[PDB]
RNA sequence: GAGCUAGCCCUGGCCAGGGUGAAGCUGGGGUGAGACCCAGUGGAGGCCCGAACCGGUGGGGGAUGCAAACCCCUCGGAUGA
RNA sequence: GAAUGCCGGCAUGAGUAACGAUAAAGAGGGUGAGAAUCCCUCUCGCCGUAAGCCCAAGGGUUCCUACGCAAUGGUCGUCAGCGUAGGGUUAGGCGGGACCUAAGGUGAAGCCGAAAGGCGUAGCCGAAGGGCAGCCGGUUAAUAUUCCGGCCCUUCCCGCAGGUGCGAUGGGGGGACGCUCUAGGCUAGGGGGACCGGAGCCAUGGACGAGCCCGGCCAGAAGCGCAGGGUGGGAGGUAGGCAAAUCCGCCUCCCAACAAGCUCUGCGUGGUGGGGAAGCCCGGGUGACAACCCCCCGAAGCCAGGGAGCCAAGAAAAGCCUCUAAGCACAACCUGCGGGAACCCGUACCGCAAACCGACACAGGUGGGCGGGUGCAAGAGCACUCAGGCGCGCGGGAGAACCCUCGCCAAGGAACUCUGCAAGUUGGCCCCGUAACUUCGGGAGAAGGGGUGCUCCCUGGGGUGAUGAGCCCCGGGGAGCCGCAGUGAACAGGCUCUGGCGACUGUUUACCAAAAACACAGCUCUCUGCGAACUCGUAAGAGGAGGUAUAGGGAGCGACGCUUGCCCGGUGCCGGAAGGUCAAGGGGAGGGGUGCAAGCCCCGAACCGAAGCCCCGGUGAACGGCGGCCGUAACUAUAACGGUCCUAAGGUAGCGAAAUUCCUUGUCGGGUAAGUUCCGACCUGCACGAAAAGCGUAACGACCGGAGCGCUGUCUCGGCGAGGGACCCGGUGAAAUUGAACUGGCCGUGAAGAUGCGGCCUACCCGUGGCAGGACGAAAAGACCCCGUGGAGCUUUACUGCAGCC
RNA sequence: CGAUGUCGGCUCGUCGCAUCCUGGGGCUGAAGAAGGUCCCAAGGGUUGGGCUGUUCGCCCAUUAAAGCGGCACGCGAGCUG
RNA sequence: UGGGAGAGGGUGGUGGAAUUCCCGGAGUAGCGGUGAAAUGCGCAGAUACCGGGAGGAACGCCGAUGGCGAAGGCAGCCACCUGGUCCACCCGUGACGCUGAGGCGCGAAAGCGUGGGGAGCAAACCGGAUUAGAUACCCGGGUAGUCCACGCCCUAAACG
RNA sequence: CCGAGGGUAGGGCCCGUGACUGGGGCGAAGUCGUAACAAGGUAGCUGUACCGGAAGGUGCGGCUGGAU
RNA sequence: GCGGGGUGGAGCAGCCUGGUAGCUCGUCGGGCUCAUAACCCGAAGGUCGUCGGUUCAAAUCCGGCCCCCGCAACCA
């Protein structure tokens, strides 16, 4: 049938990227947790 | 006059159309319309706040004129009448003799081709502005301001009307479409004649469908939920109110009062509504 | 977390073919004028039949499945909420 | 040594199930150590509104070639979407940026919030919408509207020519729009041709023929031609479009008004540039100087921003034209020509799928465009078929049971069963015909019946053309023909009588319930006078609604027909300046602590003091409620009538063993040979009842009853046949489960149901295909029940807070 | 209770005998024919249908007769639901 | 042709008395009702009296035994549209007439549908009394309705 | 070809007949009340609406076929 | 199983709080009446379901048997 994951570039840059976290005060720490675990990388990669 | 359709669907048998008679003009004046921002029913923060609403027919914002005071003297042609969807009532498109074009909520009796004026001096006659301390006692009148020059804000839908009762200071005595006799004050601007479109009422919305058209979407009853959301939910089987029958949100609907108490604006009121 | 789901908003797109024949209109019958009757036209509708497409009635299969909801026969809606 | 322990390693089940659609295969010839599985040929099969082709998303080198074959490939592998390497994506015109706006997002100003932050007009961002300039062919192993060829066009800069009051983020016009129906003309695309070209062919009895087989066009600036869209011209006045205005708007006189003209598009032509089959020879070469013509059908596409009708009344801004202001008028802008300049990103390949989402090369899911031919009433249905693509990455045998899917059946025909479940019947089109009832629309495809192919003969109208031929499209009458059968195959209703429930089309428990539930037009109650009520929010601020009582909210019922009775004591709600209770506060009679006192300090009665509760009245389409005993009529029986106690008042109409009736298969009638169901009546209604509405009601229903006709493998009652499995051979090779096992029947015994204990009986060792009685078989720490001073959802006149409101 | 699946039907049965039938007897208020009643006997047999989910029961038409029970109220790794 | 009467009809207006209510004065111990009463209202300020306001329905005297219309029926006053009568002159036409199954039209009240409106009155209804009872007659309330428009209904002791 | 008639299917009229249900008629002396005839103790009758054990009652309008 | 209950002929107060049994209808006697109803004046009639206990004394308080109304009888 239809499954859950339905890729879209714009959705997924849009919601997870970087500047979606940058401004949000929640976002900032997720890429600060991801910064001190050592994430390679902060954020997904969108193809763009 | 309605217009009924013959029973050759299910649902033709008791839709009703308007007349649509009095209509002259087939397409709205570009030069007066606005986009209108259809809200579906929510807010700023997105939630709704007014339920089952939307999915409706698109629709432009006829601009109207609830001032005509703005132009206190210059005349006007009844250019063409109407129809606006985005009130009950019909609109009416003015040419004034200043070369402005201004659309108005259309009274009843107006007649394409005759000239209307606002002001102090305005023969008493339908679709002409005035203040209200010189329309006459028991005059029906429309589209009534509430405060001196802050926007015609009573009696707009469809055959709706207001007589002057009486007169008392710097404040006219108003028996509302309600039924509630207010002071008004006498500078209130307000345009003689009944609205037009007297026929509204008796239409027959006919079948869901239509509602649907009007941004209306399906009603569903407390008594048809589950206690999570609504007082009436639950039981087993169907079941009665079984408490005062209340709003989801708890307050009691039935004959419960909510005019605020204290509110300055009671001070002017004469006689709540009737019926 | 609304890239699934549900509602709304914005902007686009889709719906083979066939049947029935509303108001209206035209002419004619009719009358004091009418109501109104007939034929012709016209082509309404959460109308009819049925593919696409949207579904999921009944059965059979399937049951460490082809599939963590699928398959076959049949069945509903299909200008409309 | 056990924790259904944790991690890992290895067993068992087992050479067992399975190897992912029943669209299908066969032989030959190659390559190579190795070939059912790779490449070629030939035959055979399937897709063809697709299983063909072109886009988007997503995927991100999978594309091409060369060399490989450990692993991935359900078998094999020389092959590949696999490993290694090198190659491959070319744009001012196609898509997206340096253009515009939409929901939304962001946000100078301004507002708000303990901080974090939340809002917000302008503005900015934000497309699959607007806007904007490239079409045909060849080439590459692989890119091409990108390269080349041909013919065109776009914008920026600079000069030159002519013209013009030039000039804008400012005013105005425009851009600019819905749904259905649809004209005229074209094109795409098709069908045919006795015509034009074509390498050829004469079989097997006939045929050298107006025979067969193949093809008969593609693009194009200027000019014209055809068909359409758009568009009135002049003057004067002028307070309006937030300055200005010659523009627009408004009023007036003038002519012009189907038109015509100016203007834009589509189609045709068109300089010119391209293509070009079968068939044969080893992707190419010829054919070939290919021809390139005519008639017909014909769009849903194009002229387009066309027309008409309808109601639900159908985006924005920009480019663009116009008007002016500051400015400047050496300028500036416009029209024409010439040169010069024209950047960043994408471009490979899959793309209804073996490359995307589904853990997999997974019978699932995925938006857009093209989708040919013949016949079938039409069509995108159905069968077949071109082009193009396939034969679904294990096969060879066998011809048991059994299972799936399918075919047929004597006499019977629902006797099957909870139920005709299923499966039969019926089937398209044409004409004849067609009941109760009805809301007059309908019921209705009612029901039922006749027709259906082919040959020949005569004749009716229509499109095209020309009014004729030819092609084409609907028809009619008569005379014959063959078969068991003419919608000869495929696709395509079984029907009737009668109940309940719901008016109806609709919606719903994604993944056990589509219903009688939800919704629904419609009826009623009620709240709300606008800074509305109400909703979200601490607020700001929004929705409501740029609405205004014919409106907006809340609730109940649920088309429509006829109706909706009595109770206001309790509960809610509503009205009530008196009365009573009342909290802080007012007040301070009178007391107290203290100090030499002046003082400082505390307690503190009456009396004034909100809503709220009490008190009074109203209110049922508000929460809610609608009795008991006893007696009485010229027979029995039953009580119209009475007696009496109780209530706030005692069930009215209508309906009733019902979706409700317990006793109950109540009794009576209908139907049946027989009827706990069904229909129709009765009424002692356990325990209907009037907007959680009552009694009906045409139509409607994949809803639940009951009867009947037709026809049946449902059955008596089963038989045979087909294919895919099951079975044997080759290849590959799981799984739950599993204390260990050397694992029999009985009758007994044991924690009460023994392969395992006792006694008896029986029994050589091991497999294989089969059946399911047992191993209290597997699976899941019972989902029922209890237990726990374990949890969570839900209610309320449980307790205690809080928000909100007074 | 770290699971022994509950009624009824279908299919296959098998055992008990407290015998429905058929075979053999005594007694009879056994004339005959036909019964009532007890005795022996489990070898075989014991029908089709209407109603209801039903077991059961009633009912139609037959019958030599339309027996009654046990086997986890036999039997769901056999089906039905 | 000229002349007269008349609530004949249709629409648009509009005047005053009175009933009901609302707001204000003033004022107090009752009001109201009947056969006599109670229910009801009133010290939460009624009734009775004065001013202002809201609205609806019906038109005192004229008015009579009257006039008018085919019937049903029609009454404050003003205006517009309109029907049938009657008088006079003997002007015009020249039997053109009488009737009338059918058909069509009008048709008090009540009643019905869709809306408005609603003061007074009042089926149903509740309460107080009477009564053996009183589902009545009388009193206190009171809903449809009575009224405007539109569409049905078509009955009568529609009678002289 | 037609055709007695046989059969299939659907219609219309009429007669009988039916659980039960509606009132009607009659029935020497049944129960309840007392509506009408006297102003029948509220004058009656009427069309109509609603209501009540029943006769009746009330409402709106109409008739005198009503008395002093 | 839990709750309420039985009293002149009919139907009901009195029970809780012991001594007194009461209201309406009817039955009977007499009145008005031509007569019946109604209506008026009088009078009768109850050992309080039953047996036992408490008490000075029981319809009244308790227990047992009888009989009548009402509620409950659920989970698999
Ligand atoms: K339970
Ligand atoms: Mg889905
Ligand atoms: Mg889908
Ligand atoms: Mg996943
Ligand atoms: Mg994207
Ligand atoms: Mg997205
Ligand atoms: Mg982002
Ligand atoms: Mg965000
Ligand atoms: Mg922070
Ligand atoms: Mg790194
Ligand atoms: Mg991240
Ligand atoms: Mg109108
Ligand atoms: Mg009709
Ligand atoms: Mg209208
Ligand atoms: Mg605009
Ligand atoms: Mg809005
Ligand atoms: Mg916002
Ligand atoms: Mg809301
Ligand atoms: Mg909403
Ligand atoms: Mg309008
Ligand atoms: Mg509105
Ligand atoms: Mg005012
Ligand atoms: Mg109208
Ligand atoms: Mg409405
Ligand atoms: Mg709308
Ligand atoms: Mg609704
Ligand atoms: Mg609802
Ligand atoms: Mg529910
Ligand atoms: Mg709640
Ligand atoms: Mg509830
Ligand atoms: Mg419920
Ligand atoms: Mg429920
Ligand atoms: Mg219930
Ligand atoms: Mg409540
Ligand atoms: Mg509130
Ligand atoms: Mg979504
Ligand atoms: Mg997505
Ligand atoms: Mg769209
Ligand atoms: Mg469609
Ligand atoms: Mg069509
Ligand atoms: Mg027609
Ligand atoms: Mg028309
Ligand atoms: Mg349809
Ligand atoms: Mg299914
Ligand atoms: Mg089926
Ligand atoms: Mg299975
Ligand atoms: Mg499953
Ligand atoms: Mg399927
Ligand atoms: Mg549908
Ligand atoms: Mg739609
Ligand atoms: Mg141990
Ligand atoms: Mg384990
Ligand atoms: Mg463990
Ligand atoms: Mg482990
Ligand atoms: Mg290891
Ligand atoms: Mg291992
Ligand atoms: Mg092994
Ligand atoms: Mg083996
Ligand atoms: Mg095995
Ligand atoms: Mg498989
Ligand atoms: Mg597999
Ligand atoms: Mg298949
Ligand atoms: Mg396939
Ligand atoms: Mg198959
Ligand atoms: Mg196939
Ligand atoms: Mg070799
Ligand atoms: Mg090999
Ligand atoms: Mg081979
Ligand atoms: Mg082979
Ligand atoms: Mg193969
Ligand atoms: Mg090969
Ligand atoms: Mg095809
Ligand atoms: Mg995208
Ligand atoms: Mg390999
Ligand atoms: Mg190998
Ligand atoms: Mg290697
Ligand atoms: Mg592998
Ligand atoms: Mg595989
Ligand atoms: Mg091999
Ligand atoms: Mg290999
Ligand atoms: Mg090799
Ligand atoms: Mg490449
Ligand atoms: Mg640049
Ligand atoms: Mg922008
Ligand atoms: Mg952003
Ligand atoms: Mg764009
Ligand atoms: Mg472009
Ligand atoms: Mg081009
Ligand atoms: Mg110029
Ligand atoms: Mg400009
Ligand atoms: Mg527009
Ligand atoms: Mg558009
Ligand atoms: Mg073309
Ligand atoms: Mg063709
Ligand atoms: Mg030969
Ligand atoms: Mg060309
Ligand atoms: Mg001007
Ligand atoms: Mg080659
Ligand atoms: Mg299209
Ligand atoms: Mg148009
Ligand atoms: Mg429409
Ligand atoms: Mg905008
Ligand atoms: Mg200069
Ligand atoms: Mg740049
Ligand atoms: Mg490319
Ligand atoms: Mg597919
Ligand atoms: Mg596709
Ligand atoms: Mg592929
Ligand atoms: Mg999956
Ligand atoms: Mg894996
Ligand atoms: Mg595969
Ligand atoms: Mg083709
Ligand atoms: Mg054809
Ligand atoms: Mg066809
Ligand atoms: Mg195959
Ligand atoms: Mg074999
Ligand atoms: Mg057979
Ligand atoms: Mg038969
Ligand atoms: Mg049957
Ligand atoms: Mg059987
Ligand atoms: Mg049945
Ligand atoms: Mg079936
Ligand atoms: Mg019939
Ligand atoms: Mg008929
Ligand atoms: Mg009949
Ligand atoms: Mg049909
Ligand atoms: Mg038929
Ligand atoms: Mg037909
Ligand atoms: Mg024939
Ligand atoms: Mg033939
Ligand atoms: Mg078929
Ligand atoms: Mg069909
Ligand atoms: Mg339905
Ligand atoms: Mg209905
Ligand atoms: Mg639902
Ligand atoms: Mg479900
Ligand atoms: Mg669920
Ligand atoms: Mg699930
Ligand atoms: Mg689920
Ligand atoms: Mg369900
Ligand atoms: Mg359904
Ligand atoms: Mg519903
Ligand atoms: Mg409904
Ligand atoms: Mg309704
Ligand atoms: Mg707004
Ligand atoms: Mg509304
Ligand atoms: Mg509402
Ligand atoms: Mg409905
Ligand atoms: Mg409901
Ligand atoms: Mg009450
Ligand atoms: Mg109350
Ligand atoms: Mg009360
Ligand atoms: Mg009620
Ligand atoms: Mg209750
Ligand atoms: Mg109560
Ligand atoms: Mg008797
Ligand atoms: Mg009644
Ligand atoms: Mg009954
Ligand atoms: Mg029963
Ligand atoms: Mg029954
Ligand atoms: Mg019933
Ligand atoms: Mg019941
Ligand atoms: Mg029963
Ligand atoms: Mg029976
Ligand atoms: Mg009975
Ligand atoms: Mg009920
Ligand atoms: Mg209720
Ligand atoms: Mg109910
Ligand atoms: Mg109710
Ligand atoms: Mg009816
Ligand atoms: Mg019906
Ligand atoms: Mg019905
Ligand atoms: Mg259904
Ligand atoms: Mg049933
Ligand atoms: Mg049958
Ligand atoms: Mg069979
Ligand atoms: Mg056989
Ligand atoms: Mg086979
Ligand atoms: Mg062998
Ligand atoms: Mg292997
Ligand atoms: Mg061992
Ligand atoms: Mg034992
Ligand atoms: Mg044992
Ligand atoms: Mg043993
Ligand atoms: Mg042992
Ligand atoms: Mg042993
Ligand atoms: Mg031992
Ligand atoms: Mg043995
Ligand atoms: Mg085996
Ligand atoms: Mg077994
Ligand atoms: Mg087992
Ligand atoms: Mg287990
Ligand atoms: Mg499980
Ligand atoms: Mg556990
Ligand atoms: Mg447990
Ligand atoms: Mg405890
Ligand atoms: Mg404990
Ligand atoms: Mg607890
Ligand atoms: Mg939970
Ligand atoms: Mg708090
Ligand atoms: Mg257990
Ligand atoms: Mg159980
Ligand atoms: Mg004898
Ligand atoms: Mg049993
Ligand atoms: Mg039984
Ligand atoms: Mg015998
Ligand atoms: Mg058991
Ligand atoms: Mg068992
Ligand atoms: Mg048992
Ligand atoms: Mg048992
Ligand atoms: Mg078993
Ligand atoms: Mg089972
Ligand atoms: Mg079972
Ligand atoms: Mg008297
Ligand atoms: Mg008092
Ligand atoms: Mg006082
Ligand atoms: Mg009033
Ligand atoms: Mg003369
Ligand atoms: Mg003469
Ligand atoms: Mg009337
Ligand atoms: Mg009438
Ligand atoms: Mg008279
Ligand atoms: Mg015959
Ligand atoms: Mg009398
Ligand atoms: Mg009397
Ligand atoms: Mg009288
Ligand atoms: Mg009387
Ligand atoms: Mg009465
Ligand atoms: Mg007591
Ligand atoms: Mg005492
Ligand atoms: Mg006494
Ligand atoms: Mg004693
Ligand atoms: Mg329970």
């Amino acid at each position: 049938m239809k499954r859950t994951w339905q890729p879209n570039r714009r959705k997924r840059a849009k919601t997870h990227g970087f500047r979606a976290r940058m401004r949000t005060p929640g976002g900032r720490k997720v890429l600060k947790r991801r910064r001190q675990k050592g994430r390679w990388r902060l954020t997904p990669a969108v193809r763009k | 006059a309605v217009k009924k359709f013959k029973p050759y669907t299910p649902s033709r048998r008791f839709m009703t159309v308007a007349d649509f008679s009095e209509i002259t003009k087939t397409e709205p004046e570009k030069s007066l319309v606005k986009p209108l921002k259809k809200t579906g029913g929510r807010n700023n923060q997105g939630r709704i706040t007014v339920r089952f609403r939307g999915g409706g027919h698109k629709r432009l914002y006829r601009i109207i004129d609830f001032k005509r005071w703005d132009k206190v003297g210059i005349p006007a042609k009844v250019a063409a009448i109407e129809y606006d969807p985005n009130r009950s009532a019909r609109i009416a498109l003015l040419h004034y003799v200043d070369g402005e074009k201004r659309y108005i909520i259309a009274p009843d009796g107006l007649q394409v081709g005759q000239q209307v004026v606002a002001g102090p001096d305005a023969p008493i006659q339908v679709g002409n502005a005035l203040p209200l301390r010189f329309i006459p006692v028991g005059t029906v009148v429309h589209a009534v301001e509430l405060e001196p020059k802050k926007g015609a804000k009573l009696a707009r839908a469809a055959g709706t009307s207001a007589q002057i009762q009486g007169r008392e200071g710097d404040y006219v005595i108003l028996r509302l479409p309600s039924g509630e006799l207010r002071k008004v004050h006498g500078e209130c601007y307000a345009t003689v004649g009944a609205v037009g479109n007297a026929d509204h009422k008796n239409i027959v919305l006919g079948k869901a469908g239509r509602s649907r058209w009007l941004g209306r979407r399906p009603h569903v009853r407390g008594a048809a939920m589950n206690p999570v959301d609504h007082p009436h939910g639950g039981g087993e089987g169907r079941a009665p109110r079984g408490r005062p029958p209340a709003s989801p949100w708890g307050w009691q609907t039935k004959g419960l009062k909510t005019r605020k108490r204290r509110k300055p604006s009671s001070r002017f009121i004469i006689a709540r509504r009737k019926k």
